[PDB]
């Protein structure tokens, strides 16, 4: 697990130090270029949340689409691969394991890529890893048969292929299986989710703090 | 040779003209160059600046106040000035860590790029990586990623092995890909198909395991040298 | 115009429906001239080819080309 | 900038075996590498190694 963005707060520096007051602002005028300085930094990191899910995610061309037949040599892809009864089946157990308010001057910007259109980059880069491998990322999407593929990747870590076609059956099986367990592990294992839950918890504490300051 | 030396000297050509042509080319380096230097003029700005004294030139406040009274003005200025002073500082050391960032990531893409050839996937350039050459420029560094990018696929028929005489024949380095009515073995990464002779395959067991495999020959070079 | 968001309330821009690659991010998947008019538009996430797998079928290719990006 | 450390840990971990196989030891799961599966979450990314 891996956090790649916070929430793209932001704040309105004379509203939250005056709140709506002449007489307040007229002297934070004398405090030179603090409002304008701050409110500049907050939106130079807003401006970047946007960036890192551009980076992680937005690596393809093209949308790639999954076929409708599924034969993929035994190997079950039914835990990942999108399910069009709402996203995909884990995905899915993800997004009920996290609990993600505005008063004054606070606001929360959405994020530029919607939740459906992240989801859907992870699935082009799914179905190019699926049919096409390696090379939907390095050029024209080769596609190659998948039982070929784990031969031609078991041929990376210095086994001979002939080992998968010789075992491919029980193969398709374990690795089918360890899926399995994945979503077991992450459903009933409460605090499966310790990294992306803190960078909500403390830049949502914070924030707490900030409010609270103003009594 | 001759025409992979034209495509290379013919894409260097439209570097310069991408680069000379459409301007805003050098985003990057700009905005360090404009951050730090609007960054810089917020800290002078902020000199002209009452902070409430009566006002933010010091020699005034000094040439028409006596010392006892003065200093409680001259306080209300050394207290900002200073917040001030140690805002634009504290920016700049979370500015410099960011490029110390990118100037450990440059340090990277010429030791893992620049001396050798890189095989971590995308890092240098998109496609597989042939070479770099770096460039200064002004305050950071520019590399010239040249890479490979296959192109004109065309489809084939694919098998996983090849069953002769009861063993399975699997590729040595390649794919056996066949024409429809010929079958082959190739470079995973270039159409250049070739003869299933023996020494471009190798044999494990029958052929009943693997599923895909096709029934075919394969001619051993041997055979019209006993003759 | 008015156009509803939902980042807020966009007026100025003419909603259309085809999706282009978006010039100026707007926000929720939203971003915005094109022939003397300001058009605020779906995102898109580029061209949709889904490539055709078989079980039995390899596409190889035939020619490169090596090519200068920079960075 | 600790996320902006972590969002281009997962940018390359995505480049480097997601769209390929990396013979980095240890960087994608213990063990050699075969393959790697993205996964959004509500903020972050997971990754099936
Ligand atoms: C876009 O499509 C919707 C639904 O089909 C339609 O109601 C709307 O008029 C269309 N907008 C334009 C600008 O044609």
């Amino acid at each position: 697990i891996l956090p790649v963005s916070m929430t793209k707060t932001s704040v309105d520096c004379t509203m939250y130090i005056c709140g709506d007051s002449t007489e307040c602002s007229n002297l934070l005028l004398q405090y030179g270029s603090f409002c304008t300085q701050l409110n500049r930094a907050l939106t130079g990191i807003a401006v970047e949340q946007d960036k890192n899910t551009q980076e992680v995610f937005a690596q393809v061309k093209q949308i790639y689409k999954t076929p409708p037949i599924k034969d993929f040599g035994g190997f079950n892809f039914s835990q990942i691969l999108p399910d069009p009864s709402k996203r995909s089946f884990i995905e899915d157990l993800l997004f009920n394991k996290v609990t993600l308010q505005k008063f004054n001057g606070l606001t929360v910007l959405p994020p530029l890529l919607t939740d459906e259109m992240i989801a859907q980059y992870t699935s082009a880069l799914l179905a190019g890893t699926i049919t096409s491998g390696w090379t939907f990322g390095a050029g024209a999407a080769l596609q190659i048969p998948f039982a070929m593929q784990m031969a031609y990747r078991f041929n990376g870590i210095g086994v001979t292929q002939n080992v998968l076609y010789e075992n491919q059956k029980l193969i398709a099986n374990q690795f089918n299986s360890a899926i399995g367990k994945i979503q077991d592990s992450l459903s009933s294992t409460a605090s499966a989710l310790g990294k992306l839950q803190d960078v909500v918890n403390q830049n949502a504490q914070a924030l707490n703090t900030l409010v609270k300051q103003l009594s | 040779q001759k025409l992979i030396a034209n495509q290379f000297n013919s894409a260097i050509g439209k570097i310069q003209d991408s680069l000379s042509s459409t301007a805003s080319a050098l985003g990057k380096l700009q905005d360090v160059v404009n951050q730090n230097a609007q960054a810089l003029n917020t800290l002078v700005k902020q000199l002209s600046s009452n902070f409430g004294a009566i006002s933010s030139v010091l020699n005034d406040i000094l040439s028409r106040l006596d010392p006892p009274e003065a200093e409680v003005q001259i306080d209300r200025l050394i207290t900002g000035r200073l917040q001030s002073l140690q805002t634009y500082v504290t920016q700049q050391l979370i500015r410099a860590a960011e490029i110390r960032a990118s100037a450990n990531l440059a340090a990277t893409k010429m030791s893992e790029c620049v001396l050798g050839q890189s095989k971590r996937v995308d890092f240098c350039g998109k496609g597989y990586h042939l070479m770099s050459f770096p460039q200064s420029a002004p305050h950071g560094v520019v590399f010239l990623h040249v890479t490979y990018v296959p192109a004109q696929e065309k489809n084939f028929t694919t098998a996983p092995a090849i069953c002769h005489d009861g063993k399975a024949h699997f590729p040595r380095e390649g794919v056996f890909v066949s024409n429809g009515t010929h079958w082959f073995v190739t470079q995973r990464n270039f159409y250049e198909p070739q003869i299933i002779t023996t020494d471009n395959t190798f044999v494990s067991g029958n052929c009943d395991v693997v599923i895909g495999i096709v029934n075919n020959t394969v001619y051993d070079p041997l055979q019209p040298e006993l003759d | 115009n008015v156009f509803q968001t939902r980042a807020g309330c966009l007026i100025g821009a003419e909603h259309v429906n085809n999706s282009y690659e978006c010039d100026i991010p707007i926000g929720a998947g939203i971003c915005a001239v094109a022939s003397q008019s300001i058009i605020a538009y779906t995102m898109s996430l580029g061209a949709e080819n889904s490539v055709a797998y078989s079980n039995n079928s390899i596409a190889i290719p035939t020619n490169f080309t090596i090519s200068v990006t920079t960075e």
